């Protein structure tokens, strides 16, 4: 069941057929699914708790004793120095999440960890797992759907930005900037409207230059219609 | 951790490897003693493990002397142990023999004949070579002792004893004929038990001579008792002469002052009244396999009586054999015909700077010693080997009086009569049946190429005179290397070790061309 | 998760695994199959050399370390037991059926199913053999006997020589026969002593028309031989008194010790005295005789075997009619030994075999025995004609005793993978398929003889098949039920004819034990190996 | 005939019946079989077909030349005979042109 | 044996040869079958494997699965080597020319046992193979109208069933209508060279295009690029290999000069080169600018300050595709910047994807090359879906040199398998039972497919093979009702040549192995 095959033919002589192939390791079958539904599983537990408004921070040590306090799920996964391959799939998913959208980057995992848990029970009745990836498929399309029934228009005009507030306001809410929370939402939302092109086209980031310095207090912070130069 | 379904040291090989292997094995064992065979053999030398020097040329103690690890060369040795138990001649001829029928039955292996046809062939090839051997034989009359030494000369003059050949012979053959003895309708010799052999380095070999008697490296208890006897009564016991202790746990209790003295006195007495139930018989020798106590050497000398204690149990056996005396246990129960009359002479006299004990004179003894005197050890032990194998086919011809010519002579005769056989069969086997009946050349030809003359043109000689009508005594002269009748030089051969060579060699091919596969490795599992 | 401190495989890996050292041990063995089969060389890491045949003893030596390899090695061991012969078939039979068998399960065949498949197909063709393919003896003789000896002692090294070994075997099994109550004949091989001393060929082995000792007589002042033998057969020592443990010898007054001393010995005196006195001539003893003793016996002309080995004395006495006797106590107290104890032999003597010397007892009284004394060339031949002799003397026993011999060289295999490829149409709709390869792995007992003898073994067996298939499906073509294979010439021909015979116990033991251990391994769908 | 797969000393695989490649392929260490090797090789580059041939004869005249010797032929006797039966096939050759 | 004193071979040398090397050789290709035999069917998985470096491919591909494992037994490589061959010659079935061979060795297996001659069994396998291929190309249905609606519904089914068995298997439709539109609009090579495939990270796989034209990622803009306007209505694209930018003139060039004036004209004369080439590009009217050499700073301030877009170190593939698509030409001198070599193309925008900022030229009428954007979650799910829009390429490109679909599903190899067991009940018999066993061997697909899908495989074998008897020839295994079908109607198509070249490839895989008789395995050399 590991290892792989190991004969040595049934004439006594050698029965070689991949290289170091007594030193590899092989998982076939249901238990490896097990195993990696177990692993993925322990990605997700290990990240929910940091989501929501009372979420809770993971104190991050790289190899060079740096610390990184930090609430957000891609970089949390990103800094996490893990070696099986179904993390690392985790890890890539919440980066994936990251560069489309920015935000729900610890949901994703979450909601994996959630359907792998519940395929894991699925598998133990004898559902053949590609059944459960297509049950799985059929059910994203009705929710989707379903999203798109339920949505709601917001209005993106620079003359009122109370929607665009609040929505900063709620992305904001689970991050330790959440005292200064209204200052934040505030700043991001002028940052976005000022450098962007009106047409519902792209929003070029290399326009918003993010600058930190430590001293002063966070509500010192404040956005700068201008370049702001580390010379003299 | 592997699977292993055999154990991890344990090797398999199959196949024609197999078979390649174990002839090459054989011809290597061939080889080795291939030049000591012939009149014209040298000699070898061979270094004990423990330190010692064995320098010959017989087959046998070479063979054995080698240390091999390819089971076949294991077979090949246990084959020449065989054959010099059963006959004690032919060693080097058997495995020569079997070299060549094995290195012919490669031949056929090699094309697509299975081995069973070849170990068939093999088998009928035997059977007529046995009869061939028993056509060709000629009688012979035990009585003559003339003959009795000839055939026993042709059996040493490979052997380096040879320059003393009419010495050697007679010594064989007087000792071969008073350790003959027959009993209750059962007829023996017994040269193993009988008939020893005793060495003393030093001296001249003309002045080695069979004693009509024993003699062992013993000597008088106490130097008051004589050391020659003319006409000697000799008893014989295998008890000690002293006080033991009893089988039971026997502790005595002492309470009175004076059991201590008296317990001494009975053990002295109990001596005394053995060494009177001794005297009893009036003996001259008392010989002991086991110890004799001091106070009984005094109530022996007091007698005159000679006491010979710890001597061997083989020796005791033999001086009753050569004395005519029965070995008792028990004084009390000696009887007049336990005394042993009939030696008629007792000597101990010093040879070198130890003594020996001589029984030289018995009227009809049923055993003998041999006396080699010589140069060293390693001399002394070869002349021993050379000797015994005398005496093994002295008594070889004593129990089947049938001869057969020599020299190569019977070999090239049974080739001949085997290829005249093989051209009626017409078969598939006929082949192996003419390449073994032609293999038998090899004695011939190892016969020729020790001598040194050219081999091809003297086989094909050979050969062509063979062809003829009466020339099965036609073989090869060992020493000027030319085609002589072997009835004109006189050496001939016991039918009983040809025949033993024969169907040794013939069985050996039989049972190595039988193996195609060998593991190896696995424990003892004891 | 299990957390269990070992290695586990399950599914396919461990059943391939199973099946692949099964067929290992299959192949170590199937080179030494039929007349044309060829012997083995084994080398015992010391220097000790084996060469033999046998199935049993190649599994017996070689050490195993996969457990389904060891039940098919103990497999074998119990077919010796139980038979003596088919050791190798057996094997052969269980691996094959095991790889067709794991080839099913591959197919996705519940393995339930495949049990079941095998044992219909086991107990129909043990059905269709007792009811088609068995000859009786009766109208036979001797020449069936003759002919199953001959055909057992195929394949090995007295193979050639059957026309004679095969006279020996019947001559010296025939030789012990005994009737028990109810009336039958009962044989107790193993009652045959085989001794083995290298020497002249194989034609010079003998059949002892009585008994032989590998034991010498203690004296050399004993006779050698004796015409009228008083064998007397006895359990204990011949030496010096010696007391038990719970009594001790205490002497307070000096004078009784030369009388206890005296005593001792003379105590085994009476008994020598007492024993000779009926007029007693040899005297075979389990126990030892010390130099005393021996003397006694000198003196009154009298052979005296000493540490004669118990099942040696109690066969010389069973057939001499002598009486084992543990001691010298009758019924009245007193210490006695009567005439009427005594076996009886035509002659005893001791003979010389190749520098070496052994007593035989000629024509013992009352009870006919046999021993026979293998010459081969070294110690490695006498072994295995030692052993070639026991297989045929098994096949003539199982012969003796079930009169119903089968015809051999793979016609019982053909005929019943003909039968049996018909008969499973009728039956199931998977144990169909099941039985359909119990059929198939049959046929590996012909396809190996006819490999061994480098012959075209798919062309041979199918000319085998169709002759089968024509003696079964034509009503009065049913004599080719007995064609099997001719291995010299590569044909099939008539076996039954041929001579080419062997027990019905064989096949039907032989199949029952291949079905038990191909069931047994096939159950096995996982392995837990803790580590040690 | 048989294909042969020889694998090098430096996992290069050759599966081939052609005696010269596979002689090329293998790690020859005795010299009389370097000679009986270069033999065939000089064959390959001369004609291009019959190395195994060259092989084969070879082989065969060794054996045979062992027998002789054994028998009592000496070498020098053995070599004239090879050299006078091979001037005798090369003159019978010719005639065989079908 | 024996020492022999001098050796023949290098000590160390490996040999093995007879019957049980051949047997040995059969298990290896067993064990090399076993490691691709889930992976076929609409109900394969995928398998994972994990370098010495560390790096995780997941595949579906039997080829890529097979030259990941690292091989090394002589036998095993043929199934390895075939399994390239046919990835190589046809793009798709490199399972089933694994699990073909292999079971062809395993059905002679039994026959070599009982020492059968090889040179027969080779023989039956290449009067076999020869037989099923011409009924192949006999009973291969092909349509002679040259309709492009029946085209391009042909190459929409071969594409989704090539399709149909990887991750991306749920939008097949959706990717089959792409490849299919991006080969016809290939104009007349179908070089694979001219099908740009761009993975992107994250969004759906729904958020996957494909471009009517080129798209490739921003390269290290300068400074001054964001002044540049990121969107054109009409622009004229110049593709250069030129550097733009200030330099050496040329690297053995060295200037001597003794006076000052001297040296303020060199500096100016340097100055003017490139200005001379900048006004040369910006006369000709284009307004995208695109290098395969870097573009300097000065160069993008110049032409931000005319409202043009600058793009240096452009890949030398996407100049190609970008060639192909606007239709210009690549010039190496700007010297001759005529309305021939310039590019056109209706849009031209950089937009944001992910992450990232992509150059996008719609809009081409005429363009001759297409751009596939994938998205995904992962490194590896883009990889993969790269693989599997390969493997639907090949065969749409197949399909489109002709149009000989069989129906797939294992209904093809059923039919051969009737057919060739029908051959072999009339012939002498020795060639029979080697027939029979590779029509018995051809069963391998189904079996598979449907021991993959856990079906029984046995009651669907027995049912095609009662109903290709009875008639029908495009019977196959129907995956999602656990039952047969005419997947000729399902539109299981296959093109013929995939089952051409798989029989063939096999075919001459088993000849080859067993073939061998003898291996010989020198010992290594340099070991280190
Ligand atoms: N004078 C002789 N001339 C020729 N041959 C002889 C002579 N004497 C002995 N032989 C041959 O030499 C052989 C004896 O060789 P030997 O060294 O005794 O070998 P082994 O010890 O094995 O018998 C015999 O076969 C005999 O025929
Ligand atoms: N003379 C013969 N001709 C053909 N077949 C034979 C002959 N003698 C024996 N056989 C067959 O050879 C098979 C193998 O026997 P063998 O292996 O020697 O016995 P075991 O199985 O006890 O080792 C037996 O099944 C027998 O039927
Ligand atoms: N919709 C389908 N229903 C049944 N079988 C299918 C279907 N699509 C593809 N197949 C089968 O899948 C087999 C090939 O498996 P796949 O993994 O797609 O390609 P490859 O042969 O390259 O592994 C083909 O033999 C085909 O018959
Ligand atoms: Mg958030
Ligand atoms: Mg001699
Ligand atoms: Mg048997
Ligand atoms: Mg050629
Ligand atoms: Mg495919």
């Amino acid at each position: 069941a590991s290892m792989g095959t190991l004969a040595f033919d049934e004439y006594g002589r050698p029965f070689l057929i991949i290289k170091d192939q007594d030193r590899k390791s092989r998982l076939m079958g249901l238990e490896a699914l097990k195993s990696h539904i177990m692993a993925a599983k322990a990605v997700a537990n290990t990240m929910r708790t940091s989501l929501g408004p009372n979420g809770l921070d993971k104190m991050m040590v790289d190899k060079d004793g740096d610390v990184t306090v930090t609430n957000d799920g891609a970089t949390i996964l990103s800094m996490m120095d893990v070696d099986h391959q179904i993390a690392k799939l985790m890890v890539e998913l919440s980066k994936s999440q990251d560069d489309e959208i920015g935000d729900g980057t610890t949901g994703v995992v979450v909601l994996a960890g959630a359907l792998l848990e519940e395929a894991e029970q699925l598998l133990d009745r004898g559902i053949h797992p590609i059944r459960i990836a297509d049950g799985y498929e059929q059910a994203a399309r009705v929710a989707i759907e379903h999203l798109d029934k339920i949505s709601d228009s917001v209005l993106v005009d620079i003359k009122d930005t109370e929607p665009l507030i609040q929505t900063a306001k709620t992305t904001l809410g689970s991050k330790v900037v959440n005292s200064c929370h209204r200052q934040m939402a505030e700043i991001a939302v002028n940052a976005v409207l000022t450098v962007a092109d009106m047409e519902r086209r792209d929003v070029d980031f290399e326009l918003i230059k993010v600058e930190g310095k430590v001293g002063g207090r966070l509500e010192d912070t404040k956005l700068i219609k201008g370049v702001i130069v580390d010379k003299d | 951790r592997p699977v292993l379904v055999l154990s991890q040291n344990t090797k398999r090989e199959s196949g024609r490897k197999v078979q390649s292997g174990n002839i090459n094995a054989a011809k290597t064992i061939a080889d080795i003693i291939r030049t000591c065979l012939g009149p014209k053999s040298m000699m070898k030398m061979l270094l004990d493990p423990m330190g010692g020097i064995v320098m010959t040329n017989d087959g046998n103690a070479i063979l054995r002397e080698i240390q091999v690890q390819h089971p076949a060369a294991k077979s090949m040795i246990e084959i020449s142990r065989t054959q010099d138990e059963e006959v004690g001649d032919g060693t080097t001829s058997v495995i020569i023999l079997a070299g060549e029928m094995l290195s012919v039955a490669e031949h056929f292996l090699e094309q697509q004949m299975h081995p069973t046809v070849v170990i068939s062939a093999y088998r009928k090839a035997l059977d007529d070579m046995i009869s061939t051997l028993k056509k060709i034989s000629i009688p012979v009359d035990i009585s003559d002792s003339d003959m009795m030494l000839n055939i026993i000369n042709s059996s040493i003059t490979t052997k380096a004893i040879s320059r003393w050949s009419s010495l050697a012979c007679n010594i064989a053959l007087d000792a071969v004929k008073m350790v003959q003895f027959e009993e209750n309708g059962r007829k023996e010799i017994d040269i193993k038990k009988y008939a020893r052999v005793e060495k003393i380095p030093g001296g001249i070999i003309e002045d080695s001579c069979v004693l009509r008697g024993v003699m062992i490296n013993k000597d008088v208890t106490h130097p008051r008792m004589r050391r020659y006897i003319k006409n000697p009564r000799i008893v014989l016991l295998d008890s000690s002469l002293e006080y033991k202790k009893g089988e039971s746990q026997t502790d005595i209790e002492i309470t009175r002052e004076e059991d201590f003295t008296r317990i001494l006195q009975m053990e002295e007495e109990y001596i005394q009244q053995l060494c009177e139930d001794i005297i009893q018989l009036k003996p001259d020798v008392v010989i002991t396999e086991k110890g004799i106590s001091d106070l009984a050497q005094h109530y022996l000398m007091r007698a005159n009586i000679t006491a010979i204690r710890r001597v061997r149990k083989t020796d005791n056996n033999r001086i009753a054999r050569a004395c005519g005396a029965r070995i008792v246990s028990r004084p009390e129960e000696l009887r007049e015909d336990d005394v042993g009359t009939g030696a008629g002479l007792l000597e101990i006299k010093k040879i070198g700077d130890e003594y020996f004990t001589f029984i030289t004179d018995c009227k009809d003894p049923k055993a003998c010693t041999i006396l080699l005197r010589g140069a060293s050890k390693e001399i002394l032990s070869e002349v021993e080997r050379n000797l015994q194998d005398a005496m093994q086919v002295c008594r070889n011809v004593l129990l089947d009086p049938q001869l057969v010519p020599g020299g190569g002579a019977s070999e090239m005769a049974v080739a001949h009569a085997l290829t005249e056989k093989s051209k009626a069969m017409t078969g598939v086997e006929q082949w192996p049946y003419r390449a073994v009946a032609q293999a038998l050349e090899v004695i011939p030809r190892t016969l020729i190429q020790n001598c040194g003359a050219s081999t091809i043109r003297l086989l094909t000689s050979l050969r062509a005179k063979h062809t003829q009508e009466n020339c099965e005594t036609w073989g090869v002269n060992g020493e000027t290397g030319t085609l002589v009748d072997m009835k004109e030089l006189g050496i001939w051969e016991p039918l009983a070790v040809k025949l033993q060579t024969y169907k040794t060699a013939v069985e050996t091919a039989v049972l190595l061309l039988r193996i195609d596969d060998i593991v190896s490795g696995h424990k003892k599992k004891g | 998760p299990l957390s269990v401190f070992g290695d586990r495989s399950t599914g396919e890996t461990i059943r391939s695994q199973n099946v692949m050292a099964a067929a290992s041990i299959a192949n170590i063995v199937k080179s030494s199959l039929g007349p044309v089969g060829l012997d083995k060389m084994l080398v015992d890491d010391i220097g000790d050399v084996t060469i033999t045949n046998d199935g049993a003893t190649i599994l017996k030596l070689l050490e195993v370390e996969h457990p389904a390899a060891k039940v098919l090695c103990e497999l074998a061991d119990l077919q010796d037991k139980e038979v003596g012969d088919g050791t190798t078939s057996v094997v052969i039979i269980a691996a094959e059926l095991l790889k067709n068998a794991d080839e099913l399960v591959k197919q996705k065949i519940h393995p339930t199913s495949v049990i079941s498949g095998y044992r219909l197909a086991c107990k129909e063709a043990v059905r269709y053999i007792n009811e088609n393919l068995i000859v009786n003896t009766d109208e036979l003789g001797r020449d069936c006997l003759i002919n199953a000896a001959k055909t057992s002692m195929s394949s090995k090294i007295i193979g050639i020589n059957g026309d004679f070994f095969a006279n020996m075997v019947v001559d010296a099994v025939l030789a012990i026969k005994y009737t028990d109550i109810r009336g039958q004949p009962r044989y107790p091989v193993n009652s045959v002593n085989i001794l083995k001393a290298h020497g002249r060929s194989q034609m010079e082995s003998m059949l002892i028309s009585g008994y032989a000792l590998n034991c010498v007589v203690g004296s050399q002042g004993m006779p050698k031989r004796i015409v009228n033998a008083k064998i007397a057969c006895l359990d204990f020592s011949l030496q010096k008194t010696k007391m038990k443990l719970g009594v001790q010898v205490v002497i307070t007054d000096p004078e009784k010790l030369d009388q206890i001393r005296q005593r001792e010995s003379d105590i085994t005196k009476e008994r020598i005295q007492k024993i000779l006195a009926t007029g007693a001539n040899v005297i075979l003893t389990t126990g030892g005789i010390d130099d005393m003793c021996l003397k006694y016996f000198v003196e009154a002309g009298a052979m005296a075997v000493r540490r004669v080995l118990k099942r040696d004395l109690k066969r010389i006495a069973k057939a001499s009619g002598a009486t084992i006797l543990s001691t010298l106590a009758n019924l009245e107290g007193e210490e006695t030994f009567e005439a009427a104890m005594l076996g009886q032999a035509e002659e005893v003597v001791q003979e010389r075999i190749c520098d070496d010397e052994l007593i035989l007892i000629k024509n013992t009284k009352a009870r006919t025995s046999a021993s026979i004394i293998l010459r081969g060339a070294n110690d490695f031949m006498c072994d295995e004609m030692e052993r070639s002799l026991h297989d045929a003397l098994c096949v003539v026993k199982r012969v003796l005793e079930s009169k119903s011999v089968v015809p051999g060289g793979g016609a019982v295999e053909a005929a019943l993978s003909i039968y049996l490829e018909n008969y499973a149409t009728s039956m199931g709709s998977r144990e169909q398929l099941a039985i359909a390869e119990f059929a198939r792995s049959l046929l590996v007992i012909p396809n190996t003889l006819a490999v061994n003898a480098a012959q075209d073994s798919t062309d041979l067996v199918a000319k085998l098949r169709a002759f089968h298939n024509e003696a079964q499906v034509n009503p009065e073509r049913k004599n080719l039920k007995w064609i099997g294979l001719d291995l010299s010439n590569g044909k099939p021909r008539d076996n039954k004819q041929a001579g080419v015979f062997e027990p019905t116990i064989v096949k039907v033991k032989s199949l029952k034990f291949a079905t038990e251990a191909a069931i047994t391994i096939l159950r096995i769908d996982d392995l837990i190996k803790l580590h040690p | 005939g048989m294909n042969k797969m020889v694998i090098n000393h430096l996992e290069k695989l050759f599966v081939t019946n052609d005696a010269a490649t596979i002689l090329r392929e293998l790690e020859v260490q005795h010299p009389a079989a370097k000679m009986i090797v270069m033999a065939s090789h000089m064959q390959e580059q001369e004609v291009g077909d019959g190395t195994n041939f060259v092989l084969v004869f070879a082989g065969a005249l060794l054996e045979l030349a062992e027998e002789l010797l054994r028998i009592g032929l000496s070498v020098s006797e053995v070599i004239e005979g090879y050299e006078i039966a091979c001037r005798k096939a090369h003159e019978i050759l010719p005639n065989l042109v079908c | 044996m024996m020492p022999t004193p001098v050796i023949l071979l290098k000590e160390g040398t490996d040999s093995s040869q007879g019957i049980p090397q051949l047997v040995s050789n059969i298990s290896a290709c067993q064990v090399i079958a076993e490691a691709v035999r889930t992976t076929l069917g609409p109900r394969g998985m995928d398998k994972l494997i994990v370098d010495g470096r560390g790096k995780a491919t997941i595949s579906n591909d039997g080829a890529t699965i097979l030259k990941l494992l690292d091989v090394v037994h002589p036998a095993a490589k043929t199934l390895v080597d075939i399994a390239k061959s046919q990835d190589a010659e046809v793009g798709d079935g490199t399972t089933s020319v694994t699990l073909l061979a292999a079971e062809f060795l395993k059905q002679v297996k039994p026959y070599v046992e009982e020492g059968l001659h090889p040179q027969i069994i080779i023989r039956a396998f290449r009067t076999a193979t020869q037989l099923a291929v011409n009924k192949i190309k006999e009973i291969a249905v092909t349509v002679k109208k040259a309709d492009k609606v029946e085209q391009r519904k042909l190459l929409e089914k071969c594409a989704m069933t090539a399709l149909s068995s990887k991750l991306i298997s749920q939008q097949k439709a959706f990717f089959a209508k792409m490849v299919v539109d991006a080969v016809m609009m290939l104009d007349d090579l179908l070089q694979l060279k001219m099908i740009g495939i761009k993975k992107v990270q994250g969004g759906a796989l729904e958020d996957s295009q494909l471009v009517a034209g080129v798209a490739f990622k921003k390269t290290f803009s300068y400074a001054g690029f964001e002044m540049q306007p990121k969107k054109y209505h009409n622009p004229k694209i110049a593709l250069l290999n030129v550097e733009l930018e200030l330099k050496a003139e040329k690297d053995n060039a060295e200037i001597r000069v003794h006076t000052v004036e001297d040296y303020q004209a060199i500096v100016d004369a340097e100055w003017n080169i490139l200005y001379d080439k900048l006004e040369k590009i910006h006369h000709s009217g284009a307004k995208v600018v695109l290098s395969k050499l870097p573009i300097g700073d000065v160069a993008t301030q110049y032409f931000a300050d005319r409202d043009m877009f600058c793009a240096g170190r452009v890949p030398e593939e996407d100049l190609k595709r970008t060639m192909m698509a606007c239709g210009g030409s690549i010039q190496t001198s700007v010297n001759a910047l005529s309305a021939d070599v310039l590019g056109r193309c209706q849009v031209f925008e950089e937009t944001q994807i992910g992450g990232e900022r992509y150059n996008f030229f719609t809009g081409c009428p005429k363009a001759k090359t297409c751009t596939f954007i994938l998205r995904g979650g992962a490194e590896q799910f883009m990889e993969e879906t790269e693989r599997s829009l390969h493997d639907a390429i090949m065969i749409v490109r197949r399909a489109i040199k002709n149009d000989s679909v069989v129906a797939g599903g294992g209904a093809i190899e059923m039919e051969l398998s009737k057919y060739l067991r029908d051959y072999s009940r009339t012939i002498p018999g020795k060639q029979q039972l080697l027939i029979g066993a590779y029509a018995k061997a051809l069963e391998i697909i189904p079996r598979q497919l449907c021991d993959n899908a856990g079906f029984d495989a046995t009651n669907i074998l027995n049912k095609l093979r009662a109903r290709h008897a009875q008639g029908g020839t495009w019977y196959g295994v129907d995956i999602n009702n656990e039952d047969i079908a005419d997947n000729f109607e399902a539109f299981v198509w296959e093109p013929a040549m995939v089952r051409i070249n798989a029989l063939t490839a096999a075919s001459e895989a088993a000849c080859l192995i067993v073939s061998v008789d003898e291996t010989i395995k020198n010992p290594r050399s340099t070991v280190d």
